[PDB]
RNA sequence: CUUGAGUCUCGUAGAGGGGGGUAGAAUUCCAGGUGUAGCGGUGAAAUGCGUAGAGAUCUGGAGGAAUACCGGUGGCGAAGGCGGCCCCCUGGACGAAGACUGACGCUCAGGUGCGAAAGCGUGGGGAGCAAACAGGAUUAGAUACCCUGGUAGUCCACGCCGUAAACGAUGUCGACUUGGAGGUUGUGCCCUUGAGGCGUGGCUUCCGGAGCUAACGCGUUAAGUCGACCGCCUGGGGAGUACGGCCGCAAGGUUAAAACUCAAAUGAAUUGACGGGGGCCCGCACAAGCGGUGGAGCAUGUGGUUUAAUUCGAUGCAACGCGA
């Protein structure tokens, strides 16, 4: 409302330290347990670039590229209409959601463990497959469809 | 309000439309007419125009 | 089927619903298309986008006729007053003429009152 | 007698009035061509109109009503009111070189006439709009607001009705009283060599001084300062009602009480509060997220119910793991 800095700052992952990566093993942390966490990021992060065979980043980048969006719809009551004007997605924001929708969507993937079932979701993305490029077809679904506001 | 611009560089020149037809002469017949209404709430205008 | 090469196009941006007529410099008719069957409906039939996908959707439908270039005919405020024939000669037709022929009485039919809330 | 009032002469502006023509834009309707699956409407809808071909578009025809722009803080009129252009008939206002009459003036109970819209009678007219009415919708309901239609009417001629927030809520006539900015129209002077500048009558906006006023405000177009005549008021409700008279085709108009009852009714301004008024700001208020409650078993508190008693208290946010 009136605070305006810029981003509480991260630390980098402690195996490649990628800000990116970091924030990706904190949406999967549960309960602030970053230790846990970690072990879940990489179990499965390594078993993708096991198949890949390309580097834990580039393979994961890949993840992205799919579920990653673009733009999303923002409400807007106005006069009792709740119009859902759409809107493109600033850099920094596009990859959080990206993440946030990976994470959520593995979780739900229920194989066995969890570990594992980031690494199938992270493999599925790098080609419009898992839940997670699904709900982010939707959302520019949403927009567009109102491109009319647009 | 007639546009016939020679060499083709596709532009729209709205001006005219927007320089007296066009709205604010359809949004005015939009509705019912005025009859009493007109005398005052567009005269009601010159004691704005004044200052 | 015909091969005009040119004729006009009739965009009636009514506050509701927009329809374009493409048709020779005669009058008759070539091929039509309107926002209300381009898809989207009321709240969403009456936006801007809605006469652009009407009036791309008309071309695909007399561009069939070896058409060239064509003249246009706006009358009635409303959206898709403009946004159609941007889409128009975006299609690539060679736009000439671009005259707004929306009834204006000099004072006549007594308008009905309508609208009070 | 001439300064009031009037007449004449010559000019000036004007939607002043009555009659008759006429033009362009648009709506609707009819016919035909092109064309094809929607159109129309709303917040969405639906009624409705569409394949018996709508809508759109083009062509021709029929008809009624009103005159975009100019247009205004404008103009004319006793008021009501009066906007396209042209002709015919006709009223008033103003200026000025003056000429003429010679107080012929001001006001006006009763009287006479003019009176918006709606309404009424006879006969026309009828496109658009639209009381009534009929559907669709919204809603708890919706005899409404909205949508789809639509009769009277709205238009004309002639007769009637005579009312309105018929309002500047401010009777008419005349004389005085600082100023500022502007509009409209007549006229005089100025190298007018000019757009022009300066005067000076008529009508007209806003601001404001004195003064006036309860205040708001009015303020040379007064609600200031005066004179002439007229109209009207005397607490609120009952009541502009009843009764009677007069008028009216009718609807109703006009004149106009009393009983009973109340201690107020009311005007302006003030403070605050509120507004489904406006502007600007804050708070995990919302938005952006994370994790929950609501489902489950159990704990606990409250209500309810039960009970001989279920001790008393706390019950919107500010009671309900609260006094305990
Ligand atoms: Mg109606
Ligand atoms: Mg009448
Ligand atoms: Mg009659
Ligand atoms: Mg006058
Ligand atoms: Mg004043
Ligand atoms: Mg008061
Ligand atoms: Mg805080
Ligand atoms: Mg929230
Ligand atoms: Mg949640």
């Amino acid at each position: 409302r009136r605070r305006v800095i810029g981003q509480r700052k991260i630390l980098p992952d402690p195996k490649f330290g990628s800000e990116l990566l970091a924030k990706f093993v904190n949406i999967l942390m549960v309960d602030g347990k970053k230790s846990t966490a970690e072990s879940i990021v990489y179990s499965a992060l390594e078993t993708l670039a096991q198949r890949s065979g390309k580097s834990e980043l580039e393979a994961f980048e890949v993840a992205l590229e799919n579920v990653r969006p673009t733009v999303e719809v923002k409400s807007r009551r106005v006069g009792g209409s709740t119009y859902q004007v759409p809107v493109e997605v600033r850099p920094v924001r596009r990859n959080a959601l990206a993440m946030r929708w990976i994470v959520e969507a593995a979780r739900k993937r229920g194989d066995k463990s969890m570990a594992l079932r980031l690494a199938n979701e992270l493999s599925d993305a790098a080609e419009n497959k898992g839940t997670a490029v699904k709900k982010r077809e939707d959302v520019h679904r949403m927009a567009e469809a109102n491109k009319a506001f647009a | 309000i007639k546009v016939r611009e020679n060499e083709p560089f596709d532009v729209a020149l709205r001006r005219f439309k927007r320089s007296c037809e066009k709205a604010g002469v359809l949004a005015e017949v939009r509705r019912r007419e005025f009859y009493e209404k007109p005398t005052t709430e567009r005269k009601r205008a010159k004691a704005s125009a004044v200052k | 089927r015909k091969q005009v090469s040119d004729g006009v196009a009739h965009i009636h941006a009514s506050f509701n619903n927009t329809i374009v007529t493409i048709t020779d410099r005669q009058g008759n008719a070539l091929g039509w298309a309107t926002a209300g069957g381009s898809g989207f409906r009321g709240s969403r039939k009456s936006t801007p986008f809605a006469a652009q996908v009407a009036a791309e959707r008309c071309a695909d439908a007399v561009k069939e006729y070896g058409i060239k270039n064509l003249e246009v005919m706006v009358k009635g405020p409303g959206p898709g007053r403009e946004s159609t024939i941007r889409a128009l000669n975006a299609a690539g037709f060679r736009i000439t003429n671009i005259t707004d022929v929306t009834p204006i009485p000099h004072n006549g039919c007594r308008p009905p009152k309508k609208r009070r809330v």
